[PDB]
RNA sequence: UGCUGAAAGCAUCUAAGCACGAAACUUGCCCCGAGAUGAGUUCUCCCUGACCCUUUAAGGGUCCUGAAGGAACGUUGAAGA
RNA sequence: CGAUGUCGGCUCAUCACAUCCUGGGGCUGAAGUAGGUCCCAAGGGUAUGGCUGUUCGCCAUUUAAAGUGGUACGCGAGCUG
RNA sequence: GUGAAGAGGGAAACAACCCAGACCGCCAGCUAAGGUCCCAAAGUCAUGGUUAAGUGGGAAACGAUGUGGGAAGGCCCAGAC
């Protein structure tokens, strides 16, 4: 089943009337348009692309603003696309609301993380620091010991050590999602997606259901 | 050898077909087909198959006495079809027929249902017994294995699925 | 299943099959004469 | 005089359509890496690619003697330190046959920049059909 | 663990044929990924001038032209050494 | 021997399978529960303290289990001394 | 005996093993050990067998109706197994 493309708006709560409350994740869902429709016949597989949102007018390049208006619909601020399940098909200009997750329990939130920059190995991946007393010199927080003597005159692949954390395309499986607010287009899921307040997110049903 | 010497004698009634290696044998009963080895040179003398060593291969009557008691086996399953018997030992087992799903009751906590494969037909006279009949030998005899592969016998009651002929060794549990 | 390097018969019932490249030795009528050359 | 050379310039090459339907694989193999190195022709040189471009279809239905059906090997090793991997002659038939026809020349190959241009002209396909009809290829028969 | 079944009138899970069988194996899940030099595919956009040259060729130059786009600069960022 | 820093701890590990746990089996002097034993299996998992410089060991209390080894008895141009 | 104090060829690489002792030059010929499907020069040579284990291409006591050859024996068309 095909997915939608949203925005983090934010987080918030849902207090139930059993005084349970619900952490929520609002995620506005704009009407999705789709521009292109693949097949099997020219693409090799069969997908849908779509776009959202709208786009300053002078900054749309003519390569892409043309792509726009073969499908005949109003630039948006990017291209998504989503692979078709059989039985499963779409026309060009046809626009794609939050309606089709009306029916769905458990969604996959795709999003980029929130860019932790250069993290050294403490914080990415999660290495005990070394004693801070007793006689360390100048070792607190350093990786300590990364290979062998000699057998192996090398460091291994894969190594786990100081870089890039985070800023990345990260996905969290089967959030329950809680309302489905088709009049001002939101998308309430439990718990706490990837990204910061206002990046594009990727709504799927959940494959692992 | 001295099986594949033995010729196999087709009845009347009982319709076959050599084509090259493909031979179907039609009756009665349904119609069994098998593609032999390529060892195995058949022929049909009017009464009888016979099951000769093809030329160029090791195991000449090897492979021909295979050949002979399998077409001997096609023979009697479109003419009579073979059955054989299961009954369920233990209490509480049981069985009933849907068509072709034997529903199993061997005191687990889910329901056993299998599934039946197309030329095979059951029947349960009582509830403690299963009688499965059909053509091919081979399938019969698996369908057989299969609903006895739920409940093995146990050595100590002879409780679960056995066949209705075997014997079961039992055992005294000492102390 | 007893597994060893010498597998013998151990009664008139046992019967020294080879399957599949292993020599087994298989009983009918007791079970502990199941066998297995390895 | 001094002999002969060959020049990539002025050589000329030919195409082949090899069918791979029942042959054994090694049996095939070095003929198609005998005519890919250019030992077939009396300008062979050495430093020079002669050989002639080699169109095999029919890669799926190679065959090997032998239980190597099931039991030949391919191993390789993806750099990481638990990356050795493994798939048998029947698996990789399943999942991608033309590997076969190329793992068996490639090591008949000559090893260097030469050796792996030799290989470029090696083009197999699993199915029976191809698209390069615009070269005219022959019906090699081996 | 079997079914059918010879060689070996029997027996036999195997030699021909068939079935089942584990957190291992290949998939399914997630991420990177066409420098995959075998450099792939799809979609859209842009450019429709004159001449000289000798060693005539995937040649060199002049004048006219400067697109799509990019880059630089600036304001900057939940992106970042 | 015109220098290859060494016991133990720490911090990163990584591989083997002669498997400690979990998985699949066979036999049992296997009623069940719980075992014994052997076969397959290296995917993941695989204590914290008291004493001692200790590895080890004993002890306390855990845990599904507290595996055995290789790695310059792994790892001092990473630390401790 | 070789190396040391000896190059060349072969044994993948491999002072001491195998073949053979480099005065120099040659885009001549024959051979040695070792080889002749491709990497890689030369037999996809011929004739007759053996192996189904990739044995070949690592190992023992011991185990087994694997299979090929030979010589002998006791049962057996008074009917064996
Ligand atoms: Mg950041
Ligand atoms: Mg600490
Ligand atoms: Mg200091
Ligand atoms: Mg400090
Ligand atoms: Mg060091
Ligand atoms: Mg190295
Ligand atoms: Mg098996
Ligand atoms: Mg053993
Ligand atoms: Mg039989
Ligand atoms: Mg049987
Ligand atoms: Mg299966
Ligand atoms: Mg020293
Ligand atoms: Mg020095
Ligand atoms: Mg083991
Ligand atoms: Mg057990
Ligand atoms: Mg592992
Ligand atoms: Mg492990
Ligand atoms: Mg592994
Ligand atoms: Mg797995
Ligand atoms: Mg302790
Ligand atoms: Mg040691
Ligand atoms: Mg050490
Ligand atoms: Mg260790
Ligand atoms: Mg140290
Ligand atoms: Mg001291
Ligand atoms: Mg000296
Ligand atoms: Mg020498
Ligand atoms: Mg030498
Ligand atoms: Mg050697
Ligand atoms: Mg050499
Ligand atoms: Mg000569
Ligand atoms: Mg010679
Ligand atoms: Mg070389
Ligand atoms: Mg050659
Ligand atoms: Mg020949
Ligand atoms: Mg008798
Ligand atoms: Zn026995």
């Amino acid at each position: 089943m095909i997915g939608l493309v949203g925005k983090k708006v934010g987080m918030t709560r849902i207090f139930t009337e059993d005084g349970v409350s619900i952490p929520v994740t609002v995620i506005e869902v704009e009407a999705n348009r789709v521009t292109q429709v693949k097949d099997l016949a020219n693409d090799g597989y069969r997908a849908i692309q779509v776009t959202t949102g709208a786009k300053k007018a002078n900054r749309v390049t003519k390569p892409e603003a043309g792509h726009f208006a073969k499908a005949g619909v109003e630039a948006g601020r990017g291209l998504w696309e989503f692979r078709l399940a059989e039985g499963e098909e779409f026309t060009v200009g046809q626009s794609i609301s939050v309606e089709l997750f009306a029916d769905v329990k458990k969604v996959d939130v795709t999003g980029t993380s929130k860019g932790k920059g250069f993290a050294g190995t403490v914080k990415r991946w999660n290495f005990r620091t070394q004693d801070a007393t007793h006689g360390n010199s100048l070792s607190h927080r350093v990786p300590g010991s990364i290979g062998q003597n000699q057998t192996p005159g090398k460091v291994f692949k894969g190594k786990k050590m100081a870089g890039q954390m985070g800023n990345e395309r990260v996905t969290v499986q089967s959030l329950d999602v809680v309302r489905v607010d088709a009049e001002r287009n939101l998308l309430l899921v439990k718990g706490a997606v990837p990204g910061a307040t206002g990046s594009d997110l990727i709504v799927k049903p959940a494959v692992k259901a | 050898s001295r099986v594949a010497k033995a010729p196999v004698v087709v009845p009347a009634g009982v319709d076959v077909k050599i084509n090259g290696q493909v031979i179907t044998i039609k009756g009665k009963n349904g119609e069994l087909t098998r593609t032999l080895n390529d060892a195995v040179e058949v022929k049909h003398a009017d009464n009888t198959l016979t099951f000769g060593p093809r030329d160029g291969y090791a195991d000449g009557w090897a492979q021909a006495g295979t050949a002979r008691a399998l077409l001997n086996s096609m023979v009697i399953g479109v003419t009579e079809g073979f059955t054989k018997k299961l009954q369920l030992v233990g209490v509480g087992y049981r069985a009933a027929v849907k068509g072709n799903v034997i529903n199993l009751s061997l005191g687990f906590s889910h329901p056993v249902d299998h599934q039946l494969p197309a030329g095979i037909t059951a029947e349960c006279p009582t509830q403690t017994e299963i009688v499965l009949k059909g053509a091919d030998k081979q399938v019969i005899g698996q369908v057989a294995a299969d609903l006895r592969a739920y409940r093995r016998p146990e050595p100590y009651k002879g409780k679960g699925v056995r066949y209705a002929d075997e014997v079961v060794r039992t055992k005294e549990a000492k102390k | 299943m007893k597994v060893r390097a010498s597998v013998k018969k151990l009664c008139r019932n046992c019967k020294i099959v080879k399957r599949d490249g292993v020599i087994r030795v298989i009983c009918s009528a007791e079970p502990k004469h199941k066998q297995r050359q390895g | 005089m001094k002999t002969f050379t060959a020049k990539p310039e002025t050589v000329k090459r030919d195409w082949y359509v090899v069918d791979a339907t029942g042959k054994t694989l090694g049996r095939l193999a070095t003929e198609l890496a005998r005519r890919l190195r250019g030992k077939h022709k009396a300008e062979y040189t050495p430093h020079v690619d002669t050989g002639d471009y080699i169109i095999v279809l029919n890669a799926d239905k190679v065959a090997v003697t032998g239980n190597k059906r099931t039991d030949k090997v391919y191993y390789h090793h993806t750099g990481h330190i638990g990356g050795i991997k493994q798939a048998t002659f029947e698996e990789m038939i399943a999942r991608r046959p033309e590997r076969v026809i190329e793992i068996a020349v490639k090591g008949m190959l000559p090893k260097g920049p030469l050796g792996r241009a030799m290989f470029r002209k090696l083009k197999v396909y699993a199915g029976n059909e191809h698209n390069h009809a615009a070269q005219q290829p022959q019906v090699l028969d081996i």
